[PDB]
RNA sequence: AUCAAGAACGAAAGUUAGGGGAUCGAAGAUGAUCAGAUACCGUCGUAGUCUUAACCAUAAACUAUGCCGACUAGGGAUCGGGUGGUGUUUUUUUAAUGACCCACUCGGCACCUUACGAGAAAUCAAAGUCUUUGGGUUCUGGGGGGAGUAUGGUCGCAAGG
RNA sequence: CCGUAGGUGAACCUGCGGAAGGAUCAUUA
């Protein structure tokens, strides 16, 4: 149900193998066994990156399916993640949660951090697990970035990537941003590369 | 399998089990030992007629101090002696 | 202990997050500064607030404090985008145009059906 | 030992539905399991089921959709009268609209509605709803 | 249900889960409505019409909502070679 | 006056939601009580238990009042709420709000034949809360609610009139009995009946189609 | 497969008749002491503790969880066996094995997370598949005492069961 | 506390074997 141009462009595959997204953790859960292809024999698994591309194509379609672009909310507490979600929220107009996500923000309308979304993106479902479980109370889909040993409960359309390195998380946020702006209509030509480089999303500590 | 023989030819173990396990009811044990006929002083009857014997001023402390105005009564039909409460009299001027 | 009240602390926090640059290390100028900007009902309370703003001008000149200042917040508004590299680590020239890729991910490339400048590297244990 | 084979089959079906899968591995087979799953299939309570031969006694795959909230077995196969059909139809079913009792009758295996309108009876196996 | 006369006598006929065909009841606050917009040939989304999924909280509390939803997207023609029909 | 704070409030305050079938069909949580107040004019509260409870905190002995409040239509809507407060009127007030929030619909069906209106429960549902199971059986027409007066009063506040009940466990605590009976009566939507095999196209959510009203300013 | 009847084993202490009797050590012999923080402490020490022939049949004999069978979760391990490796090491000249590593695999002792499910809760891969109540089977309990008492039977030299 | 044996005792102590139905801190691989 997609045109043939939507697939892996080889410069994006060079970009993916440049950011070491295909490297992962050492434990493989029962749920995420099809994302692994095989194991490099030290204990490091390598992941099917075509699945990551087409899975973020799904996540881009979920984000484009919402009518109000301010109703999607990005969640972050990792050190790379705040910069990544503030760039994503700057570029698509989402509402970012940087640093400590406030408890009682998805119920409890009294608090000024009460935002009700219809769609939630999470950097990892272990450190930001509280936004996952508070979104499990008020009926919210959550599309997430899960590793090979992330908790796989309470997520749907989860994107396998590497949350450990700053390269992969900044790139995968950049690719979600460029996929949804190429799908909304802000960049008409599918052939044209996006004008902003992916290193804008990258974290530096001075 | 919850601990009972559910075979279609297993009526006898269930029935012996239910017969032997019914002696733990106090009512069944009272009815099929004749307890109401041998140690019950009424002889398993709703009433018994008697001839009074004494005046029992038993004091009974906690929690309510009942000033017991009650009469020791010898029954007629069997010749054993039971105590007996006299109701509603403040004075017991009636059962002399 | 002479712990100051929360009204003096909060008024000094507001007047230093908003009215930073004309306040200085001199309490005597800050007295008529907070007279001319703030409507404080008593001489004692405005002396408390002016002395506290003088003390926070004393320790603000040695370094940054957790509260809000504007002249830093423009600077972390170009900290978000001023350090874009002309060549990133994801570009080809940092590996001379050919990637450092093991045999299994090259098998991923030749199985998925893409053409890519890969150098196979043999790794073990 | 393994006493009944229908009981372990239907218990496996009920456990794999309560954990929410779509396929089972029933082992082993019989006439009774095959004809019982055919009785479920004629009402559309299960989808495809599939029988694998292995020359010992066959393993059965049943592809169950979602439609069976509980089937079960009544393991002492009690003898049921014509007039005793209402008792099992009131005790194990939810109500009087749906819900079935499966009997082995001398005209074959059939549900309690088909045993009513056949006007025969037999021995009780279990119940599908 | 239905009465005799030809008129529906019901409050609401509930949402069935698109994974396990089970009933999403009213207090099931872990339930998810999934919205996917289909695409135009030049890479745009028409914002009015969608393909649509519903996941019960029973599936989501486990964690095979990804795997079942991958199966749903691939059998709805949206995906290929992500979910595998064998393993 | 009343101000809404969420999207569910401003849709019904703008009058775009007709009844509470559209809330129950999409499983939106009712979050303020004014949604149920505006959508249901015919809700009759009825107070069950008043229990004075002695409370100790930092060597301070004060008496609080535990209140059990059931609310319900004469149609199929049941709300139950448990709240303890210091005063009587505040306790029954917080009871009618907490019962007003958690309203759960009931699938009323037929025993045997199919004549007339629905009169009983469709299928047998059980419910457990505490050590108490309460089982609700469908009954023939006009048989009354054969029940303890607590769960009976819960059931003529339910839109049904004909249920046999069967219970077990220590049911002399009316909180756990009414909780288990509330779970049992809410469990009726959830029995997949053969006359609901029919697949339906899934309706779009009201928040999606009505996105530009009820929006945050 | 499970088990009335019946049978084998059954820790310690105990019992008969022998050998031995180093240590420990209920009984007993002895000293004390000085206080109401207090007699636990000491020294000889018989029985015993050890073994042989025969008895005795009780324990907090505990996983306080009958036995067989199926299903419902993984993974870090480990013990015993097996499979495979242009895997390692051990050299002599390459092997062979032996040891180690990896991926498994059965079959045991255990662990950690959950909850779908149970329970009153503590908690539980069984204490789940049980009001939507039936895989097969053995034993026991019916408020607390009176009381494992009275009495009868039975075994034992007795203590006792 | 349990089992067994003994001195006794107004209570109770002691010999042998079991159980926790009794409270894992720190440290390291
Ligand atoms: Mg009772
Ligand atoms: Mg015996
Ligand atoms: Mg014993
Ligand atoms: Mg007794
Ligand atoms: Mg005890």
């Amino acid at each position: 149900s997609l045109p043939a141009t939507f697939d892996l462009t080889p410069e994006d595959a060079q970009l993916l193998l440049a950011a070491n997204t295909h490297l992962g953790a050492r434990n493989v859960q029962v749920h995420q066994e099809p994302y692994v292809f095989n194991a490099r024999p030290d204990g490091v698994h390598v992941i099917n990156v075509g699945k990551t591309w087409e899975k973020l194509v799904l996540a881009a379609r979920i984000i484009a399916a919402i009518p109000n672009p301010e109703d999607v909310v990005a969640i972050s507490s990792r050190t790379f993640g705040q910069r990544a979600v503030l760039k994503f929220a700057a570029h698509t107009g989402a509402t970012p949660i940087a640093g400590r996500f406030t408890p009682g923000s998805f119920t409890n309308y009294i608090t000024r951090s009460f935002k009700e979304p219809r769609l939630v993106i999470v950097t990892d479902p272990r450190s930001d697990a509280q936004a996952i479980k508070e979104a499990s109370y008020v009926n919210i889909p959550v599309i997430a970035l899960t590793d090979l040993d992330s908790p796989s409960e309470f997520v749907d359309v989860a994107i396998p990537c590497n949350n450990r390195g700053k390269h992969s998380i900044g790139l995968i946020w950049y690719l979600l941003a460029r996929e949804v702006l190429r799908l909304r209509g802000a960049l008409v030509d599918r052939t044209q590369p996006w004008s902003i480089m992916p290193d804008l999303y990258f974290y530096r500590f001075p | 399998g919850k601990g009972k023989p559910r075979g279609l030819n297993s009526a006898r173990k269930l029935r012996v089990h239910r017969r032997n396990n019914r002696w733990a009811e106090n009512n069944y044990k009272k009815r099929l030992l004749g307890t109401a006929f041998k140690s019950s002083p009424f002889g398993g009857s709703s009433h018994a007629k008697g001839i009074v014997l004494e005046k029992l001023g038993i004091e009974s402390k906690q929690p309510n101090s009942a000033i017991r105005k009650c009469v020791r009564v010898q029954l007629i039909k069997n010749g054993k002696k039971v105590t007996a409460f006299v109701p509603n009299d403040g004075c017991l001027n009636f059962v002399d | 202990g002479r712990v100051r009240t929360k009204t003096v602390k909060r008024a000094s926090k507001a007047l230093i997050e908003r009215y930073y640059p004309k306040l200085t290390l001199d309490f005597q100028t800050n007295k008529r500064l907070c007279d001319e900007i703030a409507t404080i009902q008593s001489k004692r309370l405005r002396n408390k607030i002016a002395g506290y703003t003088t003390h926070l001008m004393k320790r603000i000149q040695k370094g940054p404090v957790r509260g809000i200042s504007f002249k830093l917040q423009e600077e972390e508004r170009e900290r978000k985008d001023q350090y874009v590299p002309e060549v990133s680590a994801l570009d080809l020239s940092r590996s001379n145009g050919v990637l450092n890729v093991d045999n299994q991910t090259s098998d991923l490339v030749k199985s998925l059906g893409l053409k890519l400048p890969l150098s196979v590297i043999n790794v073990s244990a | 030992t393994r006493s009944s084979v229908l009981a372990d089959a239907l218990n496996a079906i009920n456990n794999a539905e309560k954990t929410g899968k779509r396929q089972v591995l029933i082992r082993p087979s019989s006439k009774v399991i095959i004809k019982f799953l055919q009785v479920m299939q004629k009402h559309g309570y299960i989808g495809e089921f599939e029988y694998i031969d292995d020359h010992r006694s066959g393993k059965i795959v049943v592809q169950l959709n979602g439609r069976l909230n509980k089937c079960g077995v009544i393991s002492p196969r009690f003898n049921v009268k014509i007039g005793d059909i209402e008792k099992w139809t009131a005790n194990l079913l939810p109500a009087r609209q749906f819900g079935y009792v499966i009997l082995t009758t001398s005209a074959g295996i059939m549900d309690h509605e088909e045993a009513r309108r056949k006007h025969v009876s037999g021995k009780i196996l279990g119940f599908v709803y | 249900m239905e009465n005799d006369k030809g008129q529906l006598v019901e409050l609401y006929v509930p949402r069935k889960c698109s994974a396990t065909n089970r009933i999403i009841k009213a207090d099931d606050h872990a339930s998810v409505q999934i919205n996917v917009a289909k695409v135009d040939e030049e890479g745009r989304a028409i914002p009015g019409e969608y393909v649509t999924y519903a996941l019960s909280g029973y599936v989501r509390s486990r964690g095979e909502s990804d795997d079942s939803l991958n199966r749903l997207a691939q059998n709805d023609g949206l995906l290929k070679n992500v979910w595998s029909y064998s393993r | 006056g009343w101000v809404p704070v969420t999207k569910l409030g401003r849709l019904v305050k703008a009058g775009k939601i007709t009844t509470i079938e559209e809330i129950f069909l999409h499983s939106l949580p009712v979050k303020e009580f004014q949604i149920i107040d505006t959508l249901l004019p015919g809700l009759q509260d009825e107070v069950m238990n008043i229990k004075p409870v002695q409370k100790q905190t930092r060597a301070g002995q004060r008496t609080r009042f535990k209140a059990v409040v059931v609310v319900g239509d004469s149609n199929g809507h049941v709300g139950l709420g448990i709240k303890t407060a210091k005063e009587v009127a505040g306790a029954i007030r917080a009871g009618i709000i907490i019962a007003k929030l958690s309203v759960i619909p009931i699938r009323r069906g037929y025993w045997g034949t199919n004549l007339g209106q629905p009169h009983s429960l469709a299928t047998k549902t059980t419910g457990k809360c505490g050590s108490v199971t309460v089982r609700l059986i469908p009954a023939p027409r006009g048989s009354g609610i054969v029940a303890s007066p607590a769960v009976k009063k819960l059931l003529q506040l339910a839109g049904v009139e004909d249920v046999y009940t069967q219970s077990n466990g220590k049911t002399r605590t009316l909180e756990n009995t009414l909780k288990a009976a509330f779970v049992a009566i809410g469990n009726t939507y959830g029995f997949l009946t053969p006359n609901l095999w029919a697949e339906q196209p899934l309706p779009v959510s009201p928040l999606d189609i009505y996105s530009d009203e009820a929006s945050a300013q």
